[PDB]
């Protein structure tokens, strides 16, 4: 709530202002592999796990609206953070999956 | 990265730190999904509760199998939402674990 | 030259700026009553469509023919002082349109509106090919925007560098003319907005390891290098010391959206309380944080109704 708070509170005053909280903050995460891919062998088959952290900066994008702009900029931390959670929960579900299929067969 | 959401939320996702390609197409993204995982060459791909695919065989059996994760739920709007703790509990006791 | 026919056309234009009873009805509605509101409103005038890419136009577009089109109207003396006010509208799309050429991405996706530099310049700018060639496109309106970024680009092609010194420097080229143009309303107006925009660059930047002196340009009121220092370090002790300005209801107060908040209420409040002194740009001042402050909450607004965000999330920050 609290990433979208800033977000949504920044599109009808951005759309314009999109170009200038792109340029200050921290460029694009890469698309191979931006993520941290962890390799793990464990009963319920070999299953990948992995954590969303990477550089997105925070309160630090010079120049734009006073309030938004930066508010947004801290807001990326909020999607990687929470990220990581859904990271090794949804990844931990295809290993239990193994398991209770195995098990009731 | 990708994040696949509503067009308005997709929008805040594209910006510098993260990279989203999002936006709706489709009821469940179906239009943008399939062909974007295809490649599998963005570094994670999420799909949203405000479409979320209702047969993820779908998407299984045209990527066929990932190391990569795919379908992290966002809750893909705000209104004060957290429906989404108990909805991915129930989520999960359904077609796994113990019944009810 | 002269503001006298002018300030006389601002002045009917100040019949139909929107009053304060105005949002105060608008935070009851929904987004469908908000619609049938709107369109009483002169921005009201300039709509094209009930979604938010059209309310975002309407309002860009009722901005560009009442306000942008006032440096046209004069010349001269006149025209360089009600320039300096348009003049930071205009940096917004120098900002973005400078990145467009440099970065690759398309003319698309920036600001655009008329002020002192018109749309074809903009166009031209666009078009050029080399830097050089690029700056004199924008050199032929006339000002001092030009002559800060003529310097500026002269030692350095980095994007992010040549933001900051851009804009440093422009501040500064426009406190030296403003002061030359005299009237205490203009003076102590530019006072604020520059002693906000120290306090400001300090906390956009702030924990960078970097200079304190940075962040301090003359033009100054109360606020100085060591104060600085210590916001730079992450005290806020320093805006509990600061009173006898309009900013002593800083005071007390550490989050940066609620200080960010504060400043331009206090501009606000200046602007509103010029209009004592209305002869020459006095008015004029007073109108353009006006139409940009009503712009601003009628957006807001907008997005609060139309994704169901909650309403003391919005109601404090539409009102100063």
């Amino acid at each position: 709530q609290a990433a979208k708070e800033a977000y949504a509170a920044l599109l009808l005053a951005q759309a314009f202002d999109g170009p200038e909280v792109v340029a200050g903050a921290a460029l694009g995460v890469p698309p191979l592999e931006g993520v941290e891919a962890e390799v793990e062998n464990v009963w319920g088959s070999k299953v990948p796990r992995l954590k969303a952290t990477f550089p997105d900066g925070a309160l630090l994008s010079p120049v734009g609206t006073p309030a938004y702009t930066l508010e947004a900029s801290r807001a990326f931390r909020r999607y990687a953070e929470a990220l990581i959670r859904v990271a090794n929960t949804e990844t931990r579900l295809k290993k239990i999956g193994e398991e209770i299929k195995k098990t009731t067969r | 990265m990708a994040v696949i959401a509503d067009p308005e939320t997709a929008q805040g996702f594209r910006l510098a730190g993260l990279e989203g390609y999002g936006a709706s197409s489709a009821e469940e993204a179906q239009s943008l999904l399939e062909t974007l995982v295809e490649r599998g060459g963005y570094a994670l791909v999420a799909v949203d509760e405000a479409l979320l695919p209702d047969p993820e065989r779908a998407v299984e059996r045209l990527m066929r199998g990932r190391d990569l994760p795919v379908l992290l739920p966002i809750a893909g709007l705000k209104e004060a939402f957290q429906g989404h703790d108990v909805e991915g509990y129930m989520r999960e006791l359904v077609r796994k674990t113990i019944g009810f | 030259d002269d503001f006298a026919y002018l300030n006389a056309r601002v002045r009917v234009r100040r019949g139909t700026l929107l009053k304060e009873s105005f949002f105060q009805e608008a935070l009851d509605l929904s987004f469908a009553d908000f619609l049938r509101l709107l369109s009483e409103t002169v921005y009201g005038g300039e709509l094209a469509g009930q979604g938010l890419p059209d309310v975002d136009r309407a309002v860009l577009r009722t901005q560009a023919k009442l306000v942008g089109d006032l440096p046209r109207l004069v010349t001269g003396e006149a025209r360089e002082a009600v320039r300096l006010l348009l003049l930071r509208n205009d940096l917004h799309n120098l900002q973005a349109l400078l990145r467009a050429k440099a970065t690759g991405r398309p003319f698309e996706e920036v600001l655009l509106l008329p002020g002192t530099l018109r749309e074809e310049v903009w166009r031209q700018a666009y078009e050029a090919q080399d830097p050089a060639g690029m700056a004199q496109v924008l050199a032929v309106p006339g000002h001092p925007l030009a002559r800060a970024l003529r310097a500026v680009l002269r030692e350095t092609q980095d994007l992010a560098r040549v933001e900051a010194l851009l804009a440093k420097r422009f501040f500064e080229d426009v406190a030296k003319a403003a002061k030359g143009l005299d009237q205490p309303a203009l003076r102590d107006y530019l006072a604020l907005e520059v002693d906000a925009e120290n306090l400001r660059t300090a906390f956009k930047l702030q924990g960078s390891g970097l200079a304190p002196d940075a962040f301090f340009l003359k033009g100054g009121r109360f606020v100085d290098r060591v104060r600085f220092a210590r916001l730079m370090e992450g005290d806020y002790a320093v805006l509990d010391e600061l009173s006898g300005t309009p900013f002593s209801g800083l005071s007390g107060v550490r989050d940066l959206k609620a200080l960010e908040r504060g400043l331009r209420c206090v501009l606000l409040k200046e602007a509103k309380k010029g209009v004592q002194d209305p002869l020459g740009v006095g008015l004029v001042l007073a109108y353009v944080k006006e139409r940009e402050w009503e712009a601003v909450r009628l957006r807001l607004l907008a997005r609060r109704a139309y994704f169901g965000l909650p309403r003391a999330q919005v109601e404090e920050e539409v009102v100063c």
